[PDB]
């Protein structure tokens, strides 16, 4: 299927149910916990691939600054 | 390496009112995209039932299809003088697509 | 694989797919069949490359997937999320 | 109603081409995808390839690629196949058959034409 995106507040995550998977791109930062990477804020238009474990998902962000 | 399709019954006699099966077979997993056509003596063809057993519009209830991995059958209910035809099966799994050989219906 | 490729220029959005050469390729937008013979013809499907011409945000952004012809949408696993705006001089 | 009405018989000579027609009518012909299938020994069928009608691009069995050509006439609602080469074993009735314009449909015939009897002999 398709990797959820979640865009709350103004920050974006990749949602897996397992382990995330980074390809390339924005690193991010893992919460291990409720099983999401964190790709930060989305003015900083992050761009990255990320599979979960299978599905692989391309992240692009275009904001225009803010 | 095409997937190869096979009706091993040819030709199957049957009596009115009743309930005959078709089976066929895939040389491979074709996870349930296989659909099943019927031909009259003149030559004009008909979807009946498609993804093993989705029924196309238009079909009566008395066909039924079932079938998973790589073997698949046509279930024909209360058997009418209609109903005289081939029967095939085909796989829309990979490409090329491909047909069995049919099963002709005497009624 | 290769990544789809995104090009974001004044109020257009073209969108590559990264495989399948030599096949067709068609596409899908939030599960929605798109690139055929459909109303929008800001919509645009030739060769390997989709053109969103007249770029909305708000209908236009989310999941995107190519898949060459003789293969499903379901069985995709490939996709681009895209949230994009095409503000002047965005930069 | 929705049919597809193919061109009628054809009898021609070994090494000779022939292309015949099939006109779409009751739906939009740009919408779906149009296939071309083989019946020899009135029985064995074979898929040889499909053609987007909206966009005039074909994919072919590779066992008829050399065999066949298709194209479209879009102000016509028209499908043709160009049948190469001939030689007795093309002789077989030929249907074209639609099916869904994208990946989750185009894989099933959800219309038949009535065929076309091509018989190649000397």
């Amino acid at each position: 299927m398709k990797i959820p995106i979640e865009e709350l507040e103004d920050r974006v995550f990749v949602n897996c149910n397992t382990s995330i998977t980074w390809v390339e791109g924005t690193v991010g930062t893992l919460l291990s916990d409720i099983t999401r990477l964190d790709l930060g804020k989305r003015i900083l238009d992050p761009r990255g691939i990320y599979r979960c474990n299978e599905s692989t998902v391309q992240v692009h962000y275009r904001m225009c600054q803010s | 390496m095409d997937i190869q399709m096979t009706q091993t019954t040819s030709s199957l006699s049957a009596s009115l009112g009743d309930r005959v099966t078709i089976s066929c077979r895939a040389s491979q997993d074709i996870r349930n995209y296989l659909n099943w056509y019927q031909q009259k003596p003149d030559g004009t063809v008909k979807l009946l039932i498609y993804y093993t057993s989705r029924l196309h519009s238009g079909v009566p209830s008395k066909f039924s299809g079932s079938g998973s991995g790589t073997d698949y059958s046509l279930t024909i209910s209360n058997l009418e003088q209609e109903d005289i035809a081939t029967y095939f099966c085909q796989q829309g799994n990979t490409l090329p697509w491909t047909f069995a050989g049919g099963t002709k219906l005497e009624i | 694989q290769t990544p789809y490729k995104v090009s974001i220029s004044g109020t257009t959005v073209i969108l590559t797919c990264p495989q399948y050469p030599g096949s067709e390729i068609l596409w899908q937008h939030n599960d929605k069949n798109i690139g055929g013979d459909e109303d929008d013809k800001n919509i645009g499907s030739d060769e390997d490359h989709l053109s969103l011409k007249e770029f909305s945000e708000l209908e236009q952004s989310g999941y995107y997937v190519c898949y060459p012809r003789g293969s499903k949408p379901e069985d995709a696993n490939f996709y681009l999320y895209l949230r994009a705006r095409v503000c002047e001089n965005c930069m | 109603e929705v049919q597809l009405q193919q061109s009628g018989p054809e009898l021609v000579k070994p090494g000779a081409s022939m292309k015949i027609s099939c006109k779409a009518s009751g739906y939009s012909f740009t919408g779906y995808t149009m296939n071309w299938v083989k019946q020899s020994h009135g029985k064995n069928l074979e898929w040889m390839g499909l053609i987007n009608p909206y966009k005039g691009v074909s994919t072919y069995n590779q066992k008829f690629k050399d065999k066949a050509t298709l194209t479209v006439d879009k102000s016509s609602s028209t499908a043709y196949m160009e049948l190469l080469s001939l030689t007795s074993e093309d002789s077989a009735v030929y249907y074209c058959a639609r099916s869904g314009y994208y990946g989750d449909s185009d894989w099933y015939f959800d219309v038949w034409g009535q065929g076309t009897t091509l018989t190649v002999f000397s």
